[PDB]
């Protein structure tokens, strides 16, 4: 029982993505997200390039409908924004279309290390470092964690009006119950590791702790060798950096559920010479810098004590030569590949 | 409590706090077979089918009353005749459920909720047993959320009331009582006219009235448009008196046999 001119009239003035856009060929990613295309308008108003991402599966999943839901609201420019959404009746797929974004952090990031061997600009770490900040911020105010914050997911526009402009992707819509609880771990929180029953501000501004270092030295602060939230190892390198936490560092840690398999796993005599100040002296970053002390306040282990996105942004760091750009590459020619393309 | 503090900026206040006239003019092609009077009866009907569904399935209010809003919106935009609202009642709570993080509904438990709350408190007006299987659950929930242009995020008159209690320190004397007005608007079309602050405060102000709690300076201490707010109670009083002179039980079946047919494929 639906009406039939109601139904073939929404059937005649419904817009289809494969109408619309050509992106025969242009995949640029698949995951388990599901398939994204660099995709060109059919009918030529613009000659932008579009974000075109089939969701995984059929039907509106509890993941599907949040992401749909909080992106319709969401408007900053720092967080990727929603264009439109597509409903194809016939397979029941959902599509989704956003502004494309050439450059990651990640593919930024293992070019500068690729090359290092086989950050150019100058203020581009701290300017993508402000970007990131302001955009979290915009989240975390309206209540909305991220709680995946990596180098892959924090995008960067390429040549066009956005051009340099960091823009935050793939937030962790669905988490059921918002539950860590119900492979690579090297930006996730201590607390996650220990047992932590949910996401947090704080393990968000973690993330962008790990993020932020990576920049500096080209390494993953925390990189680690590939169910359950105990994870001994990535644990054991966080430790080799960050030195064993003091009972004054971080109180609370008796309260973790994970507390007694540390205790039996691990002792504090075994990083005694470890530090932050130690680890980024080995790979040139200055200990009495502001870009260090600033790291030290978001790399804080007890997540009581990690600074906030809006105390970040209010950092000295920010005003000292130089000043953060709104463009990232500071009106410098940009030196990264374009994406490839993939098959099917 | 994700956007909680958008609401300006919101799809809810940009798109959907709709014009009172042209929400008229939309309906006058369902009042061709319809009374304005039938009309609100079956919207007063449809709003405890809701009720009744999300209390079956164990949902909280806010759950419950973004469904009751995407229902209004579909029919304030199309007519009754285009999807049979008994089926989209039930999909407006299983896509109202999805939004919300804390637990999902599953296909069989929707269905055995539907079939369960028609025949057992609505038996007056359905004599047939529920329908539709899942299948047209998930179809007629891409046209729910086609039309309401992915519109997911609703912001009700729960939240500021809680704060305007609060701010009174009134919250065990008037609160009990000023939650369940705010339950009753929804009866009506408030919640597409007007933002959830002012219908709040309209419905704190019958709390008062109804139990001769004296708040008439903490009213005058606010920075708000009265005459909209005196706009609102109106509305609210005037659902009382329609409340007190329906009998839904006695008159449903009969109304719901006026509403127009969706027309079949020739
Ligand atoms: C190859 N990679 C590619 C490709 C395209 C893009 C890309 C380019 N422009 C705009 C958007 Cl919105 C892009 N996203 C980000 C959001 C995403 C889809 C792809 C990834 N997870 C998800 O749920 O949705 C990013 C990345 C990082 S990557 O290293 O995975």
């Amino acid at each position: 029982k639906m009406d039939y001119d109601f139904k073939v009239k929404l059937s005649s003035e419904r817009e289809r993505v494969e109408d619309l856009f050509e992106y025969e060929g242009c995949k640029v990613g698949r995951g388990t997200y599901g398939h994204v295309y660099k995709a060109k308008r059919k009918d030529g108003k613009d000659d932008k390039d579009y974000a075109l991402k089939q969701i995984e599966g059929t039907g509106i999943s509890m993941s599907a409908c949040r992401e749909i839901a909080l992106l319709r609201e969401l408007k900053h420019p720092n967080v990727i924004s929603l264009q439109k959404v597509f409903l194809s009746h016939a397979d029941r797929k959902v599509w989704l279309l956003f502004d494309y974004a050439e450059h990651d952090l990640w593919h930024i990031i293992k070019f500068h290390r690729a090359s290092k061997a086989n950050q150019l600009p100058r203020g581009m770490v701290k300017s993508l470092l402000y970007q990131i900040l302001d955009g979290i911020h915009y989240l975390h105010a309206n209540w909305v964690l991220h709680r995946d914050l990596k180098p892959a997911n924090i995008l960067v526009m390429g040549e066009g009006p956005e051009r340099g402009r960091v823009k935050i992707a793939d937030m962790g819509f669905a988490r059921l119950f918002n539950s860590p609880l119900k492979v690579t771990f090297w930006y996730r929180a201590p607390e996650l590791l220990l047992g932590a029953r949910h996401y947090t501000k704080a393990i968000d501004i973690w993330a962008i702790g790990c993020i932020f270092a990576e920049l500096l030295t080209s390494e993953p602060i925390f990189h680690c060798r590939q169910s359950n939230p105990y994870h001994h190892d990535q644990l054991d390198r966080i430790f080799n950096v960050m030195g064993f936490p003091a009972d004054k560092d971080w109180e609370d840690i008796k309260k973790m559920p994970e507390h007694s398999t540390l205790m039996k796993d691990f002792r504090r005599n075994t990083y005694t010479n470890c530090s932050l100040i130690k680890y980024m002296e080995k790979h040139k970053v200055k200990p009495d810098s502001k870009a260090f002390h600033l790291l030290q306040k978001l790399l804080t282990m007890d997540p009581i004590k990690r600074i906030t996105s809006e105390q970040a942004m209010q950092d000295p760091y920010f005003l000292e030569d130089p000043l953060p750009t709104s463009d990232v590459f500071a009106g410098c020619q940009i030196p990264y590949p374009k994406r490839e393309f993939l098959t099917e | 409590k994700a956007m909680a503090g958008n609401f300006w900026q919101s799809s809810h206040y940009l798109q959907w706090i709709l014009d009172k006239q042209d929400l008229l003019k939309e309906r006058q092609k369902d009042l061709k077979f319809l009374s304005e009077e039938e009309y609100w009866k079956l919207q007063i009907f449809f709003t405890n089918v809701i009720q009744a569904l999300g209390e079956h399935l164990k949902l909280r209010q806010q759950v419950i009353a973004t469904a009751t809003v995407y229902f209004k919106r579909f029919y304030a935009r199309y007519s009754l005749k285009s999807i049979d609202p008994v089926l989209m009642a039930p999909t407006c709570v299983f896509l109202a459920s999805k939004v919300e993080e804390f637990g999902v509904v599953s296909n069989t438990r929707l269905i055995a909720a539907a079939t369960s709350v028609l025949k057992t408190r609505f038996s007056y007006a359905f004599p047939k047993e529920f329908p539709y299987r899942m299948n047209h659950i998930l179809e007629c929930e891409f046209y729910l959320l086609e039309l309401m242009d992915c519109c997911l995020i609703v912001y009700h008159p729960y939240r500021p009331l809680l704060q305007y209690v609060q701010d009174m320190g009134q919250e065990d004397m008037l609160l009990p009582l000023a939650w369940r007005i705010v339950n009753d608007t929804y009866r009506t079309d408030l919640c597409l006219l007007y933002p959830p602050f002012m219908i709040a405060l309209a419905c704190l102000h019958v709390a008062c009235v109804v139990q001769q709690k004296d708040a008439r300076q903490w009213f005058a201490e606010l920075s708000v448009d009265m005459e909209k707010i005196l706009e609102i109670i109106r509305v609210i009083l005037k659902l009382y008196e329609q409340w007190k002179n329906f009998d839904e039980r006695k008159e449903m079946a009969t109304i719901l046999s006026k509403m127009p047919k969706p027309k079949p494929p020739p």
